[PDB]
């Protein structure tokens, strides 16, 4: 009984979108679209794997 | 909050530098994973904490 | 008795003006904004949490 | 004065990088702490002390 189940409650968001004043913090990706018009449909998630 | 993103820029822009990576692109946006459970990440060869 | 509260104090200006010979020693920013036309109008303030 | 900024931007590339953040930017600004207490601020990951 020392090996117990712990059970965190997981949330994230998808498909929001910023302000729009659009900034940038990494000035390596360079994506090849509109920055402007740019907001996402999906959300990308790691498994435990 | 788990380990999401936008697209796939992020999340590879993530595991390789993780600590002077963006949080919020332009209109893209990846949010760490903070839980009591550090989960270690492995991306072929590139591996972050 | 020795358990004691001291009390600080904290100040910081909201919406200041740079003056107009504007400049920036940063590199991975890039904000969408003609840059000599910007200035703030709220402040951001990190909580006890 | 206590962590202020004009802008998420600021806020988000003082947790990335911290000998180099920008003090000043083009009309945003911000303010490191000198206050007597020392918080660590955790942003997902990216703590800074």
């Amino acid at each position: 009984p020392l090996n117990r189940r712990m059970q965190y409650s997981y949330y994230f968001p998808v498909g929001l979108f910023m302000p729009n004043p659009k900034y940038t913090t990494s000035a390596a990706i360079k994506m090849l679209d509109n920055p402007t018009q740019q907001l996402p449909v999906e959300a990308w998630i790691v498994n435990k794997n | 909050p788990a380990l999401s993103a936008s697209s796939r820029a992020l999340i590879d822009e993530f595991m390789s530098v993780k600590q002077t990576h963006a949080p919020i692109h332009y209109g893209h946006y990846i949010i760490e994973e903070v839980a009591p459970v550090r989960r270690i990440l492995k991306f072929g060869n590139k591996v972050v904490f």
